[PDB]
């Protein structure tokens, strides 16, 4: 029942009618948690985008499908990528955004050791868009490699926009258990309100794919490893003899238990460490076609 | 795997109510008072499916020795009081606490706040002014769930179903 009061609070939001109107050419190219990933091809000059199909009968929380309209729609920037357009299609949920045709960042993490100036590259790229998220209170709250993207030219994009959240003055903290499990920061899975905090925790886990290859306690399965992470430690890095202090020192600060005392994106862009950061030029390489 | 909840608190306090409301998604039109019931539901997270097996107690005195024999294994505890009973919320302390952590120590157990719906209803709230009381606030409330020492506080309206499904939600979290 509630369904048709949802479907017609998002007519109202989105852009009115279709897109298959001025595109060809629909086919899958993966999933997300949410929904699957289509590209094509606009009829009228052949250029690719991409499209993100959500059923709205097939949401844990319908309610976060509103951030895939409103993330892009006000929060477009440089490392963010751009949609275009979103529209209701019966009862899914299609957004029209660019396509990057890169990949992401999962690929070249599991086949790649990236050397610093390339990792420091990609670091730098995404606080710049979670320094501006959070200077206006929005949680990303689903940041790994796998919601990083990439161009043909090496820059780099984040997205995956669908479990963000916002705080303010008014609400300061959130509660909601968000995120996938391998990234997701102690205070968040010991049950405690949270601020944006979370996603410097999370960034320092994907510090730790780009490094060795995967996040700590991957071979565990999940709750065992929310479990162990939240009582735990900070994770440390594997081989530190091969690792910078410039790049140690960065992380140290990114893995912090307490929040108050864990960096923020501000913080963090002033680090020595993002100074190495290469041209998207020196990305490339990594990519697949390319190896 | 399954999960086995148990869920203890004072009589009325609306016990078998809570459970049928979620389950079922109806309320008992009548009260009874539970001796013990049994439901067994099926729950999935992240595509694992989990049989959720609810204990249904007696919040009454007469069978203090005969609910406990319902404990071995739990993997969680609902400790439960009605927010408008602040006699139901001193025996979390005194009576329902005490006993589930004897049988069962390294066990979790959540807080739960129940018949919210109630606390702006200005004749339960005359009810109690007329012993010269009051609703019980959640920041009350999450003070004794830190202090005694909880998991965390939940509530929730097994009628409006205002919270209901997150404090079960956060009880599968919480055994698993």
């Amino acid at each position: 029942v509630s369904h048709e009061q949802f479907r017609a609070a998002l007519q109202l939001v989105v852009d009115p009618g279709d897109p298959r109107s001025y595109l060809d050419n629909f086919i899958k190219i993966g999933e997300g948690s949410t929904g699957i990933v289509c590209i094509a091809t606009v009829r009228s000059s052949g250029k690719l985008v991409a499209v993100k199909k959500m059923d709205l009968r097939k949401q844990q929380r319908r309610e976060l499908l509103f951030n895939e309209v409103v993330i892009m729609r006000d929060y477009q920037h440089e490392n963010v990528v751009e949609m275009y357009n979103s529209y209701l299609v019966g009862d899914e949920l299609w957004v029209v955004m660019e396509f990057l045709e890169g990949g992401a960042l999962t690929d070249i993490v599991t086949h790649t050791r990236m050397n610093e100036e390339q990792i420091a590259a990609v670091c730098l790229a995404v606080l710049q868009a979670l320094s501006v998220l959070h200077a206006q209170g929005v949680i990303h709250r689903d940041i790994k490699s796998d919601s990083i993207l990439l161009t043909h030219d090496g820059r780099v994009k984040l997205s995956d926009f669908g479990f963000c959240a916002q705080v303010s003055k008014e609400v300061p903290r959130r509660k909601s258990l968000v995120g996938t499990p391998y990234w997701m920061a102690p205070e968040l899975i010991s049950r405690l309100p949270y601020g944006p905090e979370v996603d410097i925790w999370s960034l320092g886990i994907m510090v730790i794919e780009m490094v060795d290859g995967e996040p700590p306690y991957f071979n565990e399965p999940p709750l065992k490893a929310m479990k162990m992470i939240r009582d735990n430690l900070p994770p440390r890095l594997k081989n530190l003899h091969k690792v910078s202090p410039s790049l140690k020192g960065f992380l140290d600060r990114l893995l912090v238990r307490d929040p108050a005392q864990r960096a923020t994106a501000a913080e963090l862009l002033k680090h020595p460490f993002l100074a190495k950061a290469g041209p998207p030029a020196s990305i490339v390489p990594l990519m697949r076609q390319n190896r | 795997q399954t999960i086995k909840c148990v869920v203890v608190g004072d009589g009325a306090v609306g016990k078998t109510c809570l459970l049928i409301s979620y389950t079922t998604n109806k309320f008992p039109s009548e009260y009874v008072p539970t001796v013990f019931d049994n439901y067994a539901v099926t729950v999935m997270i992240g595509g694992e499916p989990y049989t959720l097996g609810l204990f249904d107690t007696a919040g009454q005195e007469d069978y203090d020795r005969l609910r406990p024999l319902s404990y071995p294994q739990t993997d969680v505890f609902l400790v439960c009081f009605s927010v408008v009973s602040p006699s139901s919320f001193e025996n979390v302390k005194e009576k329902w606490v005490p006993e589930i952590t004897h049988h069962c120590p390294k066990t979790p157990f959540l807080l739960v706040g129940t018949q919210i719906d109630l606390r702006d209803d200005p004749s339960t709230i005359e009810k109690l002014a007329k012993n010269k009381q009051k609703p019980i606030t959640p920041e009350t409330a999450e003070k004794l769930a830190r202090d005694l020492k909880a998991v965390k506080y939940v509530e929730c309206s097994a009628l409006t179903q205002k919270g209901l499904k997150n404090v079960f939600d956060e009880a599968i979290l919480a055994a698993l």
